[PDB]
């Protein structure tokens, strides 16, 4: 738990439109062709998500927005970035070794999911340098400094999420819903291209991505970023950890009937929010 | 027979000329099929139920059980069963179901105190060390572990919760060391109005029965037919396609003949519905191969005679039901009403409302007698 | 102009035809 | 009821448990179908 | 004239089931009566037409 | 049921224990109504 | 906490009227054997 002196920006919550973005599967049944009427924790359409930015200046000034913000019901994050500087979350409720907490956690090869008594530090953040000026890795000795009482673990889903490149803007409209139903954690995603630059205006229904089953309780959560170890801005000497561009919205879940639009192949195509 | 039938349904010996809406034809299912994972691990129950140390009543032991086959037999080997209280399921039909997760809440109490491990229950343990849901699925075992959970000297090592400031919620685990306080006065140690919630259970061989320590298990299932997953010990059998069968998916019990699906299910969904709620589709868990369900053929069955005193004869309309359907369902013998009218092959005709048997379609047209639908009318003529 | 039916006919309700055909009905008028 | 499928019900509980839920089960369809009867009976008879 | 429609009692609400109908079996003649209902209101249907 | 007030009912018991009295209660209202309409039907035909 | 109960057939009927009932008493000085509550919730008795 050891991080070099910053001179670090106060994070500052910009509000922006939801616009109708937010909408997943809420079960695993296959409908063609049907409005299905369905109540569930779903982002109401045309409400204020939280918008942050966590980015390295050219003044020397690192604006590392890293912030403890609650979970309530469900939360709805909007990742849109380069270098993958958003590499995964936390949770729990007090965010220390007394209760057991999750943590999600991009490890560049595979995804990581551990239910541990963490004791993170007071900024817990991922340390990505260049070994040998030959082997750019990643580790977690920035996140906690021990685990004990381990209940889940979960390795798996060897996908490095953006591949198709940058061709519009960054290709990685990396949309994510996190619920906590019967013990289950839900994760729902999609990965939208960008027509546009920032939160483009559109329907893309999210597909659920995994279930765990970690039986938890969770009332924060908080984003987890990458700080490499120099050499990423060309024509820069100055010899210093330095962080990408990357912006990230947050929004949260309330219970909503929705109307969804099933077409004949089975996938959302439209909603209707019926308390709008 | 028909006209034996549309006797009773009339309550009369005496049949007039007419068409009677007599019963209902339904094509039986030739085999029965279950398809069931390739999973073949046996679950954990013996490390649950036979742990060599049991956690607290107060800090029950919350093991997970998942992708693996439950054979609940192993659990009547090791077990004297004082207690074995399934609420939701039934206890003999556990090894034909399909759980989604299995959840094993492990404790230990005392004797007196299984009847509180229930739901809607009160009660020190019920409320402040652990509580079940209203609508708890599930069942619960308990059983004598006094040869193994009593010490001569007294086993300190088992405590329980019984202060506590409100009611445990169910599935609710507390583990606080807080001193509870009663009234508004602060506490700061063991005192006046001060009271450690935790309490030693001092478990001894020569205590009563009542007293001895009690191991008890909560399994709490999650029946759902979309994840699966945790199932019973039975044997998958091949799948069969286009014939009117039994069909038990993962669990999911029905009737109907499966076919190939041109439906396109998304990786996640596992079964397709209707605009009416009615499942449409299914998938395999073997070849994850994508089957429409149809309900075997069925309809309505009417009895056309004209009039018992004009003759003994009568036709029978299989209503909205192609012949070809019921010929081949007469030649399995699939049909529900078995009193099969003899077929001549000018005895068959195919009308809008249905399959006719026992008349003979002639060329003229005539005034109707007998309304059979969609311009069609039988008489009784030489 | 007169799946939802198959739903209807797949559980007991049947839909029984007109005696008279459209096409009768059109050699009345 | 715990559930709307009759084969569930079936499957999960024994013939004496199972018989309330079937009951339910029985007395809800039976009330639809009697709505559906006497709307029939009034429609038609303004059809005629 | 409306549509012509008949309906299974057992079918619709004990489809297939051998215990439901053995239990309804204990509502007496409710299900007799929705039946000749239904058979009156198509044959009006006719005699409309 | 217990009684006829619904809050009562909700302030003197479990929802478990509740729940029975609340669908007793249901079920009456729903019959009431059921009963309502259908007499409003039949009337507003002979009106028509 | 009487000094003396009655015997079962000669069981004493106490009269409570016009107090408060607090119930929080009760919990100090019972193990609470039994405390079966019928027709009314135990954890409802402070609000009644
Ligand atoms: C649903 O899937 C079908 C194929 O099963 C899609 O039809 C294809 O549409 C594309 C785009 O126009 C054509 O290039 C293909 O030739 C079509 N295939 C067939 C077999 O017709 C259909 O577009 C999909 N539905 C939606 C709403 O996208
Ligand atoms: C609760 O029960 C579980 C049952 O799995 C225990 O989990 C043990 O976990 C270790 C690895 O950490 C496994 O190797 C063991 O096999 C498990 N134990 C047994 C007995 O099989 C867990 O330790 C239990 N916790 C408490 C407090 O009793
Ligand atoms: C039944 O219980 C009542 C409780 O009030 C007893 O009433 C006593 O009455 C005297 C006056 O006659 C009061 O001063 C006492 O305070 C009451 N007793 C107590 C213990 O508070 C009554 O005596 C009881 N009867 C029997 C037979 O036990
Ligand atoms: C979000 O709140 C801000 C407060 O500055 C307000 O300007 C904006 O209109 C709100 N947006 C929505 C969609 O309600
Ligand atoms: C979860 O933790 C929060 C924060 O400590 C607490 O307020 C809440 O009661 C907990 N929920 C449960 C169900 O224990
Ligand atoms: C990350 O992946 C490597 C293999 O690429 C594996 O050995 C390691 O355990 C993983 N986790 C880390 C470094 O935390
Ligand atoms: C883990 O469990 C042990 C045994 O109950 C306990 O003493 C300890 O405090 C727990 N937490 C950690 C971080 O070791
Ligand atoms: C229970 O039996 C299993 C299976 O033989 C064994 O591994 C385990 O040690 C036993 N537990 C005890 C004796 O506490
Ligand atoms: C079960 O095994 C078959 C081959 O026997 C395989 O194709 C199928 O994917 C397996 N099902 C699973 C892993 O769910
Ligand atoms: C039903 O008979 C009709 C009319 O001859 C024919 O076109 C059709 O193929 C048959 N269908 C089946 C399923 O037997
Ligand atoms: C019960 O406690 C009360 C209150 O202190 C006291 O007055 C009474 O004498 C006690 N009764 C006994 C000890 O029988």
């Amino acid at each position: 738990c050891v991080m070099p002196l910053f001179n670090l920006i106060t994070t500052t919550q910009s509000y922006t439109n939801s616009f109708t973005r937010g909408v997943y599967y809420p079960d695993k049944v296959f409908r063609s062709s049907v409005l299905h009427l369905t109540q569930d924790l779903f982002l109401p359409f045309f409400s204020n998500v939280t918008w942050f930015h966590a980015i390295s200046g050219t003044n020397g000034t690192k604006r590392f927005d890293n912030p403890v913000l609650p979970f309530n019901d469900g939360v709805y994050f909007a990742s849109t970035e380069k270098s993958n500087i958003i590499r995964g979350w936390i949770f729990g409720t007090t965010l220390d070794s007394k209760t057991q907490s999750l943590l999600i956690v991009n490890n560049a090869t595979n995804v990581f999911i551990k239910v541990c008594e963490f004791q993170f530090c007071n900024d817990p953040f991922l340390d990505v340098y260049h070994k040998n000026n030959k082997s750019w890795m990643e580790s977690e000795s920035g996140v906690y400094s021990s685990a004990n009482n381990c209940t889940f673990e979960y390795v798996s889903q060897p996908f490095l999420m953006d591949l198709e490149g940058k061709q519009g803007n960054f290709k990685n409209l990396r949309e994510f819903v996190f619920k906590n139903i019967d013990g289950y954690f839900k994760i729902y995603s999609k990965h939208t291209p960008i027509i546009g630059r920032d939160f483009p205006q559109g329907f893309s229904a999210l597909e659920p991505l995994v279930d765990l089953p970690i039986g938890i309780n969770i009332t924060r959560f908080q984003t987890l970023l990458a700080l490499n170890r120099s050499y990423l801005t060309p024509g820069d000497s100055s010899s210093g950890w330095t962080a990408g561009a990357a912006d990230y919205y947050v929004g949260y879940l309330q219970p909503r009937t929705f109307l969804l639009k099933y077409n004949e192949n089975g996938t959302i195509t439209d909603a209707v929010d019926c308390a709008l | 027979d028909p006209l034996s039938e549309t006797k009773c349904t009339l309550k009369s010996f005496t049949v007039e000329k007419g068409i009677y809406q007599t019963s209902n034809f339904r094509v039986q299912p030739t085999e029965s099929i279950v398809r069931f994972p390739n999973v073949t691990n046996l679950c954990p129950f013996h490390e649950v139920f036979n742990a060599t140390r049991f956690a607290s009543v107060y800090a029950w032991n919350r093991t997970r059980i998942s992708n693996c086959v439950a054979d609940y037999s192993v659990l009547y080997n090791f077990a004297p069963f004082f207690a074995f209280k399934c609420y939701g399921v039934s206890p003999t039909k556990l090894n034909d179901l399909c759980f989604t997760n299995v959840y094993a809440d492990s404790f230990v109490i005392k004797g007196n105190e299984v009847s509180q491990i229930a739901p809607g229950q009160t009660g020190n343990i019920a409320d402040y060390n652990y509580k079940l849901p209203d609508d708890f699925t599930g069942c619960v075992i308990a059983w004598n572990s006094n040869k193994l959970d009593s010490k001569h000297s007294g086993n300190y090592d088992y405590w329980y919760r019984s202060f506590r400031k409100s009611k445990l919620k169910p599935f609710e685990r507390d583990i606080s060391t807080e001193i509870y306080q009663a009234g508004n006065k602060p506490c700061k140690g063991k005192g006046p109005n001060c009271y450690f919630p935790l309490q030693s259970y001092g478990f001894r061989p020569t205590y009563g029965v009542g007293h001895q320590p009690y191991r008890v298990v909560v399994l709490s299932f999650e029946l759902l037919h979309a994840p699966a997953t945790v199932c019973g010990p039975k044997k998958s059998t091949n799948l069969v396609k286009n014939k009117c069968v039994n069909f038990n998916f993962n669990g999911l019990t029905g009737t109907g003949v499966l076919t190939k699906s041109n439906k396109k299910f998304l990786p996640f969904q596992q079964f397709g519905r209707d605009i009416v709620d009615t499942t449409d589709a299914v998938r395999d868990p073997q070849t994850l191969e994508i089957l429409d369900i149809t309900p075997c053929s069925f309809g309505g069955v009417s009895v056309i005679t004209p009039g018992t005193n004009t003759s003994n004869q009568v036709a029978v309309l299989y209503q909205g039901v192609n012949c070809t359907e019921v010929s081949v369902a007469i030649h399995a013998d699939q049909l529900t009403p078995t009193w099969r009218v003899y077929s001549t092959g000018s005895n068959v005709f195919q009308t809008r409302a249905g399959c006719l048997i026992g008349a003979e379609y002639v060329n003229n047209s005539y005034e109707c007698d007998i309304p059979i639908g969609a311009g069609i009318c039988a008489s009784y003529q030489t | 102009t007169l799946d939802l039916i198959c739903a209807q006919k797949f559980n007991g309700l049947t839909v029984l035809p007109p005696l008279l055909t459209d096409e009768m009905i059109a050699q009345y008028t | 009821a715990i559930s709307s499928v009759l084969n569930d019900i079936l499957s999960r509980l024994d013939p004496p448990e199972a018989e309330v839920q079937i009951d339910r089960l029985i007395t809800g369809r039976l009330q639809s179908l009697q709505t559906y009867v006497t709307q029939q009976l009034i429609r038609a008879a303004e059809i005629r | 004239s409306m549509t012509k429609t008949s309906v299974d009692c057992t079918m619709y609400i004990c489809g297939d089931s051998t215990e439901c109908s053995n239990l309804l079996l204990q509502y007496g003649s409710f299900c007799t009566q929705l039946k000749r209902a239904l058979t009156g209101i198509a044959v009006e249907q006719d005699k409309n037409t």
